[PDB]
RNA sequence: GUGCAGAUCUUGGUGGUAGUAGCAAAUAUUCAAAUGAGAACUUUGAAGACUGAAGUGGGGAAAGGUUCCACGUCAACAGCAGUUGGACGUGGGUUAGUCGAUCCUAAGAGAUGGGGAAGCUCCGUUUCAAAGGCCUGAUUUUAUGCAGGCCACCAUCGAAAGGGAAUCCGGUUAAGAUUCCGGAACCUGGAUAUGGAUUCUUCACGGUAACGUAACUGAAUGUGGAGACGUCGGCGCGAGCCCUGGGAGGAGUUAUCUUUUCUUCUUAACAGCUUAUCACCCCGGAAUUGGUUUAUCCGGAGAUGGGGUCUUAUGGCUGGAAGAGGCCAGCACCUUUGCUGGCUCCGGUGCGCUUGUGACGGCCCGUGAAAAUCCACAGGAAGGAAUAGUUUUCAUGCCAGGUCGUACUGAUAACCGCAGCAGGUCUCCAAGGUGAACAGCCUCUAGUUGAUAGAAUAAUGUAGAUAAGGGAAGUCGGCAAAAUAGAUCCGUAACUUCGGGAUAAGGAUUGGCUCUAAGGGUCGGGUACGAUCAACUUAGAACUGGUACGGACAAGGGGAAUCUG
């Protein structure tokens, strides 16, 4: 039979993301002299609309402290950040919505987006519109910081590592219905092709696991072990259970 | 009545192709090219149109007289004026206030 | 490409260097409502532009085209 | 000819109409000349001073 | 076509020179063996690919 | 490599079929002359029509490649013909500093230090690399070694619709033209000298300000701007087209009628002065809130008002430039072909049409490229005058601008479909009437009049129409056909997610002609009105006809349910 759709994709034809109007990578600043152990002021110049993302950027200028020269990183923008206002980064900074601080130097309760997982890579959690990640604790020696990541769970990291105070803008997008196909299509039109999607139960077997018979239907259980090869995995991967889900959430 | 022809091979309305239509002393109508609208320059402080400058194609600026671009005052074909007007003030208070902060601490270290 | 109304200006151009030929036009034209006049123009051709001086009065005319440098050459009509 | 006979409102029946009463004269084209008339009945009664300024002004949102 | 690169527009100008009927006095010649031009071509009956 | 009747045998040749099927889509032809051996088919004149500016008109992109043009010419070819041709023979023809390529970057492609792979090669593109070159100074052996300081940007290819230095009008050829000729410009590079400006207060003054200008030194470095950007909506304005008054010409009709019908009356790039919505400055200090758009937005973070500043889209006058071009008359004559004249003037109108553009508004879990390149500002390295210096962003002047493409078709015959195939194949310009209209139908300009022909009009057909009384009884089934239809007015059910259902359903009216009424602009009013000019809309009223009138064209059948998405 044939390859399947979720095997073509790794091969990036016309699966590739379309960056074309992108802003250019939301990082951090480089970790350096002036931000391990003073602080340094910035500017945001603008805030602005990143294409195929959910929550506005954040152009901030700093000055080279080794050369006459400005230089402008892209934020990603917290809540409540304004062009005009002042940002401050580094170990030794007041705390407050915008700024950059190392995890060690915030108290428990402290909200922070776009932190770093070992210091220095220039942000990798909760970048998303609308999330953030929570100081749960700290072990000094060994100088840890416990924290608790959007999806519920608890990570600890350096407390080296560097997080933006406040959470991130543009909240609230995923309560408004899409309403209809067209605003899904313009929505994936600049992030990449997934869309539409074809059920493999509506489709014939060189195709796809769940393709054929004269109803339709899956045929066999459609919970995947993780030993399962390429060519084998659709439907539920892994699950360790299945079924509409009663009761509370929320990981204790 | 009269109809016309695109005076270049490029038979597609693309906006380097935009047209016009002229009487000539021959009596007769005429397509002439035309070549795209120049915009205003732009204040950096603010980005308001800043008055005083002529608006050229940007090559034409280099076969023009610097009077037509620049204004007498400092930051003169730069920045806006009252943009101007505020860095000066900004710059002033903020050099006085350096003034206010140093004495300032500098009588806090030597009582406490 | 160029036009001039200083009859001092004028004379200037017309011995200036670069300029051989040159030449004079007549004009049958009406004056304000009623009746007609005589205009001529003068033109000098200079190396990148063409001036021309259009004196309206026939009087100034005949005076200022003797003034004409007489190495000059000028065209008539 | 014809033209003529039109100024002198003739073969304007409603056997002589196809498009709808909007797509031969406009509602909107009709309502922005009349605002606009008025608008500027009360700018000159105002430059006079035919109208005071406080009066005009009332008339200008009734309008 | 009709703004050409100058290696196409040679190829046809060899073309050109190519279509021509036999000259005669060939058929003239000790042991002539060629009737006639037997490589001739028109426009409107062989296509030249490129 | 030895004997054929066969193998739906192989190649070639040939029959009956048969002078048979046929050569019937795209409205359409006709009279005469000329030419010629020969004319239904060529050329010319006439007539009848057509395409109807959403073209059968005028050009291009891909593709073709000489099909373009001239002369000669009919063996084959153009499924009749042929004197004709995109055929045959022989020649001629494509002119650029400004139009394209060329330069830049897009998705992408792809060398290099390297790392894989037995290897053809695969991976990587700034990636674990000692990755390169500018500005001038140091030379007065001299030609370019070293002295500084930078820049660490690290190949290149990739758009004849993206970005982009700069040209127009008239004339001209058998066939070329924004390319030639004529005139008049502009850009870039290289040289430069005179004039002006500037300076003894060295690197200009003026204005309260917005900002003004003919100029008015400015290295490293840095920073800003332009290039540079969605879509729809109404409103404002420009251009060309459309409509139209007076006059000055030429043409048509004139039994009768028409101060009539048709037509000419034009002004390029470029340059000077001038012209703008927005924005901004100065004075002033606002409730009795005011200003104000078609669209409700603005003001103590300074409104309304008065006075000014700016962009120059765009228009006006003048230069170009009437000498050109357009339209007439009056003479000349085998010719090349002239010559002489005159006139080419002044207005009006707008929900018009196309296109451009501005200030606004609507929309988004969509917010709608990049690079080359050009300019500016911050900075102040440095270089500079009184016995004479600084200036080429002011004026004028000198030299130069290479290589390749440039014909023509662009389609019911120049491309792809075996072809001169009813198919397919990207795009710009767009007149008058009717009408809501880029609809249909008729017309002007331009282009066509191509598609074998003649004679008859049996059956059966294909395509277009009509039928008394009945009205789906026909059929698997109302298949096919018929009915309906524009617009104004009246009137409109169940049910519903309250948005709909709805043009529900059901009704009346509609020509011609002659009147009435309502709806606007502009100017002077001391610190009630008058005068003038220019527009089809809407309603109402008489008269009139073989009761007709969305008179052609154009243009929904409706209702009650079931299944199902
Ligand atoms: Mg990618
Ligand atoms: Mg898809
Ligand atoms: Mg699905
Ligand atoms: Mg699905
Ligand atoms: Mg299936
Ligand atoms: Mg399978
Ligand atoms: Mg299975
Ligand atoms: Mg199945
Ligand atoms: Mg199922
Ligand atoms: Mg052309
Ligand atoms: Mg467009
Ligand atoms: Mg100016
Ligand atoms: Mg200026
Ligand atoms: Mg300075
Ligand atoms: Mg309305
Ligand atoms: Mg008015
Ligand atoms: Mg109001
Ligand atoms: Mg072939
Ligand atoms: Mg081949
Ligand atoms: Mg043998
Ligand atoms: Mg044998
Ligand atoms: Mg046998
Ligand atoms: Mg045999
Ligand atoms: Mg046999
Ligand atoms: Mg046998
Ligand atoms: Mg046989
Ligand atoms: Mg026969
Ligand atoms: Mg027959
Ligand atoms: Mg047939
Ligand atoms: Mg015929
Ligand atoms: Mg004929
Ligand atoms: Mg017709
Ligand atoms: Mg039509
Ligand atoms: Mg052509
Ligand atoms: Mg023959
Ligand atoms: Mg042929
Ligand atoms: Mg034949
Ligand atoms: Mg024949
Ligand atoms: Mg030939
Ligand atoms: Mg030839
Ligand atoms: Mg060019
Ligand atoms: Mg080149
Ligand atoms: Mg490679
Ligand atoms: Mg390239
Ligand atoms: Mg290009
Ligand atoms: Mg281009
Ligand atoms: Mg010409
Ligand atoms: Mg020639
Ligand atoms: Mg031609
Ligand atoms: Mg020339
Ligand atoms: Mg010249
Ligand atoms: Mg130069
Ligand atoms: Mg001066
Ligand atoms: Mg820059
Ligand atoms: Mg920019
Ligand atoms: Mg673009
Ligand atoms: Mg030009
Ligand atoms: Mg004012
Ligand atoms: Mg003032
Ligand atoms: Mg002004
Ligand atoms: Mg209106
Ligand atoms: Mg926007
Ligand atoms: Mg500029
Ligand atoms: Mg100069
Ligand atoms: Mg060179
Ligand atoms: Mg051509
Ligand atoms: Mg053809
Ligand atoms: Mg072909
Ligand atoms: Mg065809
Ligand atoms: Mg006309
Ligand atoms: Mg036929
Ligand atoms: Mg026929
Ligand atoms: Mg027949
Ligand atoms: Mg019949
Ligand atoms: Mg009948
Ligand atoms: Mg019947
Ligand atoms: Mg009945
Ligand atoms: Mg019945
Ligand atoms: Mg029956
Ligand atoms: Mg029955
Ligand atoms: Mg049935
Ligand atoms: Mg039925
Ligand atoms: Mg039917
Ligand atoms: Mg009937
Ligand atoms: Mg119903
Ligand atoms: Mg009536
Ligand atoms: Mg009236
Ligand atoms: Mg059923
Ligand atoms: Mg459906």
């Amino acid at each position: 039979g044939r390859v399947i759709r979720n095997q073509r994709k790794g091969a990036g034809s016309i699966f590739t993301s379309h960056t074309r109007l992108r802003q250019g990578a939301a990082k951090l600043r480089t970790l350096d002299y002036a931000e391990r152990h003073g602080y340094i002021r910035g500017i945001v110049k603008q805030i602005v609309h990143d294409s195929g993302r959910g929550a506005p950027l954040a152009k901030v200028v700093f000055r080279d402290p080794y050369k006459y020269r400005l230089r402008e990183e892209i934020f990603i923008a917290n809540e409540g950040v304004h062009t005009g206002q002042f940002i401050y980064a580094g170990k030794k900074a007041s705390l407050n919505v915008g700024n950059v601080l190392p995890l060690g130097s915030v108290p428990e309760g402290t909200i922070v987006s776009n932190v770093e997982e070992k210091p220095g890579d220039r942000g990798a959690l909760a970048r998303a519109s609308g999330n953030y990640v929570i100081i749960i604790g700290h072990n000094p020696d060994e100088n840890k910081t416990r924290v608790r990541l959007p999806s519920g769970a608890k990570k600890v990291i350096s407390s080296d590592a560097r997080g933006v105070i406040g959470v991130i803008a543009g909240g609230g997008r995923v309560d408004k219905p899409l309403l209809k196909a067209g605003r899904a299509f313009h929505k994936y039109r600049l992030k990449r092709n997934s869309w539409p999607k074809t059920r493999g139960v509506a489709m014939n077997p060189v195709d796809h696991p769940h393709g054929g018979g004269n109803h339709q239907h899956i045929g066999k259980a459609s919970t995947i072990s993780r030993g399962a090869v390429s060519g084998q995995k659709a439907g539920l991967i892994a699950a360790r259970r299945t079924g509409l889900l009663r009761g509370s959430q929320k990981t204790q | 009545a009269q109809r016309v022809t695109f005076r270049r091979r490029n038979p597609y309305n693309t906006r380097s192709n935009k047209i016009k239509v002229v009487k000539t002393p021959g009596g007769i109508l005429r397509a002439q090219h035309v070549k795209k609208l120049a915009t205003r320059p732009k204040c950096g402080d603010c980005g308001s149109a800043l008055q005083g400058i002529s608006t050229l194609r940007p090559r034409q600026y280099a076969t023009v007289s610097k009077t037509h671009k620049t204004v007498s005052r400092a930051y003169g074909g730069s920045r806006c004026a009252n943009c101007v007007k505020e860095r000066i003030i900004r710059a002033f208070l903020i050099e006085e206030q350096k003034i206010v902060k140093k004495v300032v601490k500098e009588q806090t270290e030597a009582a406490k | 490409a160029r036009e001039i109304t200083d009859i001092k200006q004028f004379l200037e151009l017309t011995r200036r260097a670069d300029v051989k030929t040159a030449t004079v036009k007549i004009n049958k034209k009406l004056n304000k409502a009623g009746k007609p006049f005589r205009q001529t123009k003068f033109k000098v051709r200079g190396s990148s532009s063409l001036y021309t001086l259009v004196i309206n009065d026939a009087g100034k005319a005949k005076k200022l085209i003797q003034s004409l440098p007489p190495t000059l050459k000028v065209n008539r009509l | 000819a014809h033209a003529q006979s039109k100024r002198e409102g003739r073969h304007s029946g409603y056997g002589k109409r196809k498009g709808t009463r909007e797509a031969r004269l406009p509602s909107q084209v009709v309502w922005i000349r009349r605002l606009r008339v008025l608008r500027r009945l009360l700018a000159k009664y105002r430059d006079a001073g035919k109208i005071d300024k406080h009066l005009y002004h009332v008339l200008y949102k009734e309008s | 076509a009709a703004q050409k690169s100058f290696r196409i527009k040679q190829k046809m100008a060899k073309a050109k020179k190519q279509n021509r009927p036999l000259p005669q006095w060939i058929r003239l010649r000790t042991n002539n063996t060629i009737r006639y031009n037997a490589k001739r071509r028109n426009w409107r009956r062989t296509k030249m690919n490129i």
